[PDB]
């Protein structure tokens, strides 16, 4: 009994989310070491001064949803992995949203967005695990509401972490929420 | 530089 409004991983790299600023920050990446390609939005501008990198979903039609659940899956590399140059590395990133009746398209104004939470990993990925291709996937969920406008955006702010965002699943929940088969 | 995820490369649908 979940109704899914957005599912990044299911979309196979095709959603073309907005990134700000032009060039520097979040980047759509692919990994093809498994049977099927994996997509993600990654950023890893550690050792590069202050970072303020934004990734914005497309507009999401709310429909009947009043309270949404936002499920994220992501990796974070240990700041000890990088030369002495966390004096220039963080292990969190920030989740934001904004409601609006109309889609503003390519006009992204971060001042319209409210922070939902700081997102922190239960497990950081250390270099030996990274080099062995055993990354530590984290799952975090947050809920937002009550929603009142025709739609909304989510956005992700990186402040200088080494993070890969592999899944963004937004749903609302009806009674009898279970699986089967 | 460093990558966030092993064996990842920039991707854009064509």
């Amino acid at each position: 009994g979940e109704v899914v409004l957005l599912d990044f991983a299911a979309a196979g790299g095709e959603l073309g989310w907005l990134t700000h600023p032009y060039g520097k920050g979040w980047d759509l990446m692919q990994n093809i070491m498994n049977d099927m390609p994996i997509y993600m939005y990654s950023v890893c501008n550690v050792m590069s001064g202050d970072q303020d990198n934004w990734l914005r979903t497309n507009w999401v039609y709310r429909g009947e949803a009043e309270r949404i659940f936002i499920e994220l899956k992501f990796t974070v590399r240990d700041c000890n992995s990088f030369p002495g140059g966390a004096s220039s590395c963080k292990e969190t990133f920030n989740l934001y949203y904004a409601e609006s009746d109309l889609d503003y398209g390519t006009n992204f104004q971060k001042r319209l967005f409210t922070k939902i939470d700081t997102i922190a990993p239960d497990e950081i990925t250390v270099s030996s695990d990274f080099e062995a291709r055993h990354v530590k996937l984290n799952v975090e969920e947050r809920s937002v509401g009550p929603l009142t406008r025709k739609g909304f955006y989510l956005a992700f702010q990186d402040i200088g972490a080494c993070v890969a965002l592999l899944s963004v699943r937004v749903y609302y929940k009806k009674a009898h929420h279970h699986h089967h088969h | 530089x460093w990558l966030a995820y092993p064996d990842s490369v920039p991707y854009r649908p064509k």
